[PDB]
């Protein structure tokens, strides 16, 4: 399984924080299998659905 | 300890004292830089 | 997921992040946050700023944020972290050898519970328990109380 | 006042039915008990800022 | 030029030099590096005599590489190129 470095987590300022947008309190769920996140979503095969 | 004999080899022998082609203090903190998944590019 | 499953991709942990950083654009989050600091400054713009830092830190370098994700991680040559035993019959071995191994039981562990295949909420405790290792093993006492 | 408050929600910590039910709580009866308690202080923005009502500084 | 005989390693002097080089770093290694070639030169008998044009003056007694190599540089016997 994937992981990742505690720098670019705990880097107040985190990294990972800025890079996708997602403030900390909210990855500190992500990463650590505590919650889940999508990656996209269909607007056309929705629209039409 | 890897050049000092070098040195008593070379001086001994009557050749010219070498020189380190590359710094020597910096291998051991360039593997551990590099085991910590920080690549390290030694340039030239 | 269930209903309404092929319409959206849910993940969880670094593979998510994984996910959304392959299908990924960087110059385009790059100029949305230059538009952004040129044309809606406010008083979030330090927010802008603070975060095209990485972003156009991220632009003509060789090496995309994937390094932050661990699919191949080292180890350390053993000498540096030296084992060696005194006269006598005593051995005296380094501290950072614990962590080492506890990341290889969970990488196992993990590596069999594949083959178990429990719901995936029990993968989550494990995957959770094999990231714990390294959380501590590059610089333990990071989150919370450390080993 | 707390720490208290710490040692009163140990409760739930370590009583989630009858106690703990993790293959832990043979020998080690506070594994949760002090990976829960001493990382609420840490997880404690909620617990922290709702604590604020009850005793501000 | 109105002084006596320099002494030992004050023979060549130092502000002759000076004037057929730069500087006085880049005469520090305008002398090493000839240094290295009179020494590599002499080690080598066997390997044929190309490549080390030896010292292009009169050595003495043994004359230290060194010196040969500041003689020289005092007769502008040599041209060098900084990086």
């Amino acid at each position: 399984a994937p992981v990742t470095h505690i720098w670019y987590f705990k880097g107040v300022p985190s990294r990972l924080g800025y890079l996708l947008d997602l403030a900390p309190k909210d990855l500190e769920k992500i990463i650590y299998f505590a919650a889940y996140v999508i990656t996209s979503v269909d607007d056309e095969m929705r629209h039409n659905e | 300890t890897v050049g000092r004999v070098k040195v008593y080899e070379a001086i001994v022998k009557g050749e010219n004292i070498p020189e380190p082609g590359i710094p020597e203090s910096f291998k051991v903190l360039l593997k551990e830089l590099q085991s910590l998944c920080l690549n390290v590019e030694v340039l030239s | 997921q269930d209903r309404y499953g092929e319409y959206f991709t849910g993940a969880m942990g670094a593979e998510s992040i994984k996910k959304l950083i392959e299908n990924f654009d960087i110059d385009a989050e790059a100029e949305s946050l230059r538009e952004v600091i040129r044309s809606g400054k406010g008083q979030k713009k330090l927010r802008a700023l603070k975060r095209l830092k990485v972003v156009a830190a991220f632009q003509q370098s060789g090496n995309s944020p994937m390094g932050m994700v661990l699919d191949a991680v080292p180890v350390i040559p053993p000498e540096l972290r030296p084992m060696v035993q005194l006269d006598g019959g005593r051995f005296a071995t380094s501290d950072l050898n614990d962590l080492y191994r506890r990341v290889i039981n969970r990488n196992n562990r993990l590596k069999r519970l594949i083959d178990l295949g429990a719901p995936e909420i029990i993968v989550n405790n494990e995957k959770r328990m094999l990231q714990e290792s390294v959380d501590a093993l590059f610089d333990n006492g990071r989150r919370g109380r450390p080993v | 006042f707390v720490d208290v408050v710490t040692y009163v929600v140990t409760e739930r910590a370590v009583a989630r039915i009858g106690r703990g039910w993790l293959t832990r709580d043979d020998k080690h009866a506070w594994e949760k008990m002090r990976a829960d308690v001493v990382g609420e202080l840490e997880d404690h923005e909620q617990f922290n800022a709702a604590l604020d009502a009850l005793w501000p500084i | 030029s109105a002084y006596d005989t320099p002494l030992g390693i004050t023979n060549p002097p130092i502000d002759e030099l000076l004037s057929r080089a730069s500087s006085k770093y880049a005469l520090v290694i305008y002398a090493a590096k000839r240094a290295r070639q009179i020494n590599d030169y002499y080690n080598q008998l066997g390997d044929g005599i190309l490549e080390y044009v030896g010292p292009l003056v009169e050595p003495g007694l043994q004359e230290k590489p060194l010196s040969i190599a500041l003689r020289e540089i005092h007769g502008d016997l040599l041209e060098h190129t900084e990086g």
